[PDB]
RNA sequence: AGGGGAUCGAAGAUGAUCAGAUACCGUCGUAGUCUUAACCAUAAACUAUGCCGACUAGGGAUCGGGUGGUGUUUUUCUUAUGACCCACUCGGCACCUUACGAGAAAUCAAAGUCUUUGGGUUCUGGGGGGAGUAUGGUCGCAAGGCUGAAACUUAAAGGAAUU
């Protein structure tokens, strides 16, 4: 039967949506059976920051972060990303803390 | 209300629907098409005489094991070569 | 009910709920008898004599039961003002 | 629940409980009638006339004030259109759609809508034929429809 | 790994329930008492029970514990209670609201009022 | 050995409740087994079937024994106990106990006109458990129990003489069928006849009368 | 389309009774519905009921006694022939005994007992047991 | 729930509920009797418009039609009914 | 066996049959 | 049927107001609640004080019906009322279940804590809900202190009240106790607040 | 049948990997992928839930409109508007709790109001295989589609849960 009410979700009053391609697999995937993670990483590493501060010019510098919405297609997201897998009672949860 | 017009002047649609539906029931289909007369070796009869062409021990289906002491029989009326099993403790000593 | 020439049969004559008139069943492991005391001036709560209700399981289960009880009270004069006809 | 979409609207004009005139709202009946006839003369179509009456003048519904309807009144004075108002509007719409289609060869949605319009027209035509407002065996469609409009 | 077992703990609890007096804090006396009152087919077990009882006694000096309050421990809580004379008059006379005032208007006779506002 | 837990048990032991009709009137819980035995000495108890029931392990399996037990008389009280224990006789005993706890009344009624004593049901009434719908239907005098074996036995236990049944769904799972039948029987005392428009008194319960003799000293 | 109106009336009533509402509002409400309700009343199944003269179609407010169990209207109005009546009652009613099959006849919307007494029957509308 | 003595509810409930879904349906739309800064005359004007509404003869324009209730022309006094 | 694959094989068979028929003609 | 002196006396009303029984209740709602005399701008509904008091009286009149004193059982799990419950029990007959309820206690006639009530009084149908549910099994009316935000499931008579916490719950308990004492008990007169203090109750040392 | 032919890419090459790989991975690469004329009518074309209609249980949200606010806020004085805000309210797309009903169950405010069986209507199914085959019609430029058997053949094939 239906493993989920929503299924791979979000296609509700939406006919047949547009396909986003994967990051890892580069498999095409619907923007709902999607699994999108926003990776706001520092443009540098934490051990690389100190060195930069030591050597670099300008008053401390603001330092930029990069912004990537990475679409881990369903399967690849079970090479430990979001996803994880859950219990039947654990799947009725729409929160990440 | 589900399917069938619970209508009142509805009846022809109901009757036709029933007719159409019936064919999916096997027995009725067999009766109507006349499968009995065109096929199934016997002429839709209970019993038929035939002629012992050749005695064949048919090797039985699974779990069970044995040889099943049947007869390839050519029927007289249609001329069809069936295999009729013979009951009990040999009795091919009777059949020949 | 009655066997022709009088003679009552059918035992265990069902309690009916006071709110819904729906029969209180035999294994109504949900229903209740509510007992409310007839009351008098200075101390006085008059033992032995109560105004009594039965509430059938089903209404209670539904949730709307308190209001029904209030209604019953307002009718038998055990309350005034509490519950109105129009909501 | 809507003749052509999956939509199930219930936006609708309501009506008051009183069939009697709304007391204080003055004027008369004759005046109202005169106004209606003037509007008819000016080329407005029933619904429009009613609208005009309601807002600017002291009118609720002509039925309440005069006694008879708008359309009935028009018929009495002999000023009513030959093809019923709604039907006429439908025909006009159809014509417009046809024109659009003539220009745009690939516009499938428009074609589909045109089909629906045509169907609606047919329904309306049938009912007019039944109540005898369009003279029988008169069909309203594509070639003659344009001619009919104006 | 010296976690006292279920059984010992249960026994200790029972002892505390039935004989909360005659459990004089220190081990030695308590052990002897345990040996006397409770019938243990062992010695080590008895000792363990005694130890646990002593621990419980120590705990019960520094408050009440769950599953350990039996009549004589109850009356040292129930009576050792009741503050009282501050009431719910204090901080001016009857602080109310607009809605509250309105409510009062319909029901009660004559009551003192200090009306606030309440807004977004 | 007797020894009562619960107020009702104590009351029964004192002998201030005469018959289970009164209990039924106030829909009283009968968690204690002995009460029914005390009040109904007429209990004819029948075993239906004891299907073995399995549970799988790393080695072998667990063969428990689900035994369906009916309980009854001829008066119109019926029990139904289902139990699943390892020991079969023990399981049966447990089932019996359960059935006794359960025991329920029946509005035995008239086929058509009163004449003499009710040995049918009031109303075409049904249950449904799992997916087995037992309907029962008030048969006329002498027309017997018209039922599948299990249901027939249940009816006999009840003290119904005449009943048509329309048992539908997979009645071959006996337990479910039995449950459905029991449910249907229970339902009898729910269908408001016009013989029931009449307003009742609402008695204060045995719990609220013989209050002092109840509860432990 | 609200094809049949009696059906609608009964359905809502039934629902109300099932929940334990003491009152129902019926939307369209005809002569026929009113007659049916009157019949029900006559044998005490329904309490008071109030037809609002909407300056439109109708509206019925009902008072429920809790004496209702199921009120059904049968789907086509089968023309019914005095012996057919017996069959219908056997099928539709919980006893050879009580409750009523509410058939419309030439003499008016009666129950079934009344019809039998009067010796006239016609089409069936509902029933009340 | 359970009992709601139906026919007579409070005016507030009626006001809240959709003006079609009530008991006896009445429109909850008024007739603004409007006065202009020009002449000393009042016009009976429906609360909704669908038309740009001029006066008895004057080209004053009383109300501009929005989706619902008509937004009156800047500074014009109006009664009710 | 996959249903799709089965269907494909059936189609192929049909095509072959058609070809044979054509040849015969 | 009516004492007529049993109108809400001004002092009592004042007490209630101080407790903010009526002038709590979060802006959310349960649909089965007409104990609400208007609503406040931002976050508050207001509970018809008089109605609440009358229902409390009714509740008392129900606790007055049961002849056995320690047969009526009070129950609170949430801390904002345990003490109050205990006080109530002390004052009346009443067995209390403060804290962890023991799920299946009115059923399970084998438990070390077997109470069989004929009436049960509850603080929170939001927390103690288990107890209420259990009551369904064995047929007990449930008198409860409803916040007008909580369910009415399995509740026969529910005093409308505030359950934010603090002085409201305790006050209500105290009032109920007082009323019960008035109706068959030691304290005989209509007037006088007596030694029965509202602050014997409430939430003390945290 | 023309154009346009970037990218990717059925076929093909072609490198590995493998006992083997005209499979998975790598690198090229026509057809195609765009598009204008036409056709073909199928998809897990799925919400695997026919469309209408009525009713029964709450709840916040969210989009679309619409009234009710001496509500906030923008200030260019009073402002008049917009954007919020609160209370509604129709219409929708869904969702969360309860089941007092269902259902075999999973679950469902509909899959409810069905043995207490009857609002109106279409269409489809009758154990599994054989078989969506064969034949015949047809509609296709073909690939194919719509319709669609039986002979045989077997006691299971299924579902939904549990250990
Ligand atoms: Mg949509
Ligand atoms: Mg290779
Ligand atoms: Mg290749
Ligand atoms: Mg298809
Ligand atoms: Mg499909
Ligand atoms: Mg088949
Ligand atoms: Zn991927
Ligand atoms: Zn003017």
């Amino acid at each position: 039967p239906k493993k989920r009410a929503s299924n791979g979700r979000n296609k509700k009053g939406r006919g047949h949506v547009k396909p986003v391609r994967c990051v890892n697999c580069s498999r095409s995937v619907p923007k709902d059976k999607a699994i999108k993670r926003m990776a706001i990483r520092n443009i540098v590493e934490a051990a690389a920051i100190r060195d930069l501060s030591e050597a670099s010019v300008y008053a401390e510098y603001a330092l930029p972060k990069t912004y990537n919405k990475l679409h881990y297609c369903i399967s690849c997201a079970i090479h430990a990303r979001i996803v994880r897998v859950r219990s039947r009672t654990d799947r009725r949860i729409r929160a990440p803390p | 209300g589900k399917g069938k017009p619970r209508g009142l002047n509805s009846a022809r649609k109901l009757r036709v629907h029933r007719r159409n539906n019936r064919w999916a029931e096997t027995t009725y289909k067999k009766r109507l098409l006349g499968t009995a007369f065109k096929s199934s070796p016997f002429g839709g009869s209970s019993h038929a005489k035939g002629i012992v062409l050749e005695k064949i021990g048919i090797e039985s289906k699974q779990p069970n094991s044995a040889i099943r002491k049947c007869v390839r029989v050519q029927l007289i009326k249609n001329g069809k070569k069936v295999t009729a099993f013979v009951p009990n403790d040999g009795c091919l000593n009777f059949v020949d | 009910m009655e066997n022709d020439k009088g003679q009552l049969v059918e035992l265990y004559v069902p309690r009916k709920c006071s709110a819904t008139n729906r029969i209180i069943k035999a294994k109504d492991h949900s229903s209740v008898q509510i007992n409310i005391a007839q009351v008098d001036e200075e101390g006085r709560a008059i033992p032995g004599e109560y105004v009594t209700y039965a509430l059938s399981g089903y209404i209670r289960a539904r949730g709307e039961a308190d209001d029904s009880l209030n209604r019953l009270a307002q009718q038998d004069g055990l309350l005034k003002n509490v519950w109105s006809y129009s909501r | 629940g809507r003749m052509h979409s999956k939509g199930k609207g219930m936006s609708s004009s309501a009506i008051p409980y009183s069939r009697n005139a709304p007391a204080w709202f003055k004027g008369s009946s004759d005046g109202v009638v005169e106004q209606i006839i003037k509007y008819a003369r000016k080329g407005l179509t029933p619904s429009q006339i009613g609208v005009l009456l309601r807002d600017a003048h002291g009118v609720t519904q002509a039925k309440v004030i005069t006694g008879n309807k708008i359309l009935r009144i028009l018929k009495s004075n002999g000023l009513a259109p030959e093809i019923p108002e709604d039907l006429y509007f439908l025909i006009k719409k159809a014509v417009s759609v046809r024109k659009h289609l003539e220009r745009n060869r690939k516009d499938k949605d428009a074609k589909f809508r045109l089909i629906l319009i045509e169907s609606r027209i047919h329904r309306l035509a049938r009912y007019y034929r039944t109540v005898s407002v369009l003279p029988p065996n008169w069909k309203y469609e594509s070639a003659t429809a344009s001619a009919l409009v104006n | 790994g010296r976690v006292r077992t279920k059984t010992v703990k249960r026994a200790s609890k029972a002892l505390i329930e039935k004989y909360y007096p005659k459990l004089t804090m220190d081990f030695q006396t308590n052990k002897r008492l345990c040996d006397e009152i409770a019938t243990i087919q062992s010695k080590r077990l008895r000792n363990k029970i005694a130890g646990y009882t002593t621990h419980l006694m120590k705990r019960i000096q520094k408050g009440p514990v769950r599953g350990i309050s039996f009549k004589l421990q109850e009356e040292e809580r129930e009576r050792k209670d009741q503050y009282v004379p501050d009431v719910s008059h204090s901080n001016d006379v009857l602080n109310v609201d607009t809605q509250t005032a309105e409510l009062v208007n319909s029901l009660g006779l004559k009551l003192p009022l200090s009306v606030s506002s309440v807004s977004a | 050995g007797w020894v009562p837990v619960t107020k009702l048990g104590r009351l029964v032991k004192a002998g201030k409740i005469s018959s289970i009709e009164e209990i039924f009137l106030h829909s009283l819980p009968v968690k204690e087994f002995q009460i029914i035995d005390q009040l109904l000495p007429n209990l004819k108890d029948e075993v239906m079937n004891i299907k073995p029931v399995q549970k799988q392990t790393r080695a072998g399996q667990r063969t428990r024994f689900k035994a369906v037990v009916v309980v009854g008389d001829s008066n119109g009280h019926v029990g139904l106990g289902i139990k699943t224990a390892k020991e079969v006789a023990g399981a049966i005993r447990a089932g019996i106990i359960i059935a006794k706890l359960s025991v329920i009344p029946i509005r035995r009624g008239y086929w058509g006109t009163n004449l003499g004593q009710p040995h049918s049901l009031a109303t075409k009434t049904s249950g449904k458990c799992g997916s087995v719908s037992v309907r029962l239907i008030p048969a006329p005098r002498g027309s017997g129990i018209v039922a599948s074996p299990a249901v027939k036995k249940l009816m006999q236990l009840a003290g119904v003489e005449d009943v048509y049944t329309s048992s539908t769904g997979s009645t071959r799972t006996l337990e479910n069928t039995l449950k459905a039948a029991f449910v249907a029987i229970g339902n009898t005392y729910g269908f408001l006849t016009p013989n029931l428009w009449e307003v009742q008194a609402l008695t204060p319960s045995p719990m609220d009368v013989y209050a002092d003799y109840a509860t432990a000293s | 389309t609200r094809t049949s109106v009696l059906a609608d009336a009964l359905n809502a009533i039934n629902n109300a009774e099932k929940t334990g509402k003491r009152q129902v509002l019926i939307r369209p409400s005809s002569k026929v519905i009113i007659k049916f309700l009157q019949v029900m009343q006559k044998h005490g199944y329904i309490g008071e009921f109030e037809y609002i003269d909407d300056h439109r179609s109708g509206k019925i407010v009902v008072q429920l006694n809790g004496r209702l169990n199921k009120c059904g209207v049968i789907s086509p109005r089968f023309n019914v022939k005095i012996a057919d009546v017996e069959k219908w009652t056997a099928n539709l009613l919980p006893a050879r005994q009580f409750g009523y099959v509410i058939l419309t006849t030439s003499a008016g919307i009666m129950d079934h007992e009344e019809a039998h007494r009067k010796h006239v029957s016609g089409k069936i509308l509902g029933f009340v047991y | 729930v359970l009992v709601q003595d139906l026919l007579h509810p409070t005016a507030a409930s009626e006001a809240r509920k959709h003006k079609l879904k009530t008991l006896v349906q009445s429109p909850r739309s008024h007739f603004l009797d409007v006065k202009c800064p020009g002449c000393l005359n009042i016009t009976t004007v429906f609360s909704h418009a669908q038309t740009a509404v001029t006066c008895e003869s004057c080209s004053t324009v009383l109300c501009t039609p929005t989706g619902g209730k008509a937004k009156l022309s800047e500074g014009t006094s109006f009664r009710r009914k | 066996m996959r249903a799709k694959w089965r269907k494909k094989r059936t189609r192929r068979l049909k095509r072959k049959r058609r070809k044979v028929r054509a040849r015969s003609k | 049927s009516l004492p007529s002196t049993f109108d809400l006396t001004s002092e009592d009303a004042q007490l209630l107001l101080a407790a903010r029984v009526h002038l709590g209740a979060k802006n959310v709602q349960v649909h089965q609640e007409p104990y609400v005399y208007k609503a406040r701008p931002d976050g508050v509904n207001v509970i018809n004080v008089g109605k609440t008091w009358e229902k409390i009286v009714l509740a008392a009149r129900i606790i007055a019906a049961i002849p056995n004193p320690e047969d009526v059982v009070a129950i609170s799990s949430r801390t904002y009322g345990q003490r109050a419950v205990l006080k109530y029990a002390a004052h009346t007959g009443a067995t209390p279940i403060a804290g962890r309820f023991t799920p299946g206690s009115f059923t399970n006639y084998i438990t070390r804590s077997f109470k069989e009530p004929r009436l049960v009084i509850v603080t929170d149908p939001r927390s103690d809900a288990q107890a209420i549910k259990e009551s369904s099994y064995v047929n007990i009316p449930v008198i409860a202190l409803t916040d007008l935000d909580s369910p009415s499931e399995y509740v026969d008579v529910a005093i409308p009240c505030n359950n934010r916490g603090k002085h409201s719950i305790g006050l209500i308990w105290y009032l109920l106790a007082r009323e019960v004492l008035r109706l068959r008990g030691a304290l005989p007169d209509r007037t006088q607040p007596w030694a029965i203090m509202p602050d014997l109750y409430f939430y003390r040392n945290p």
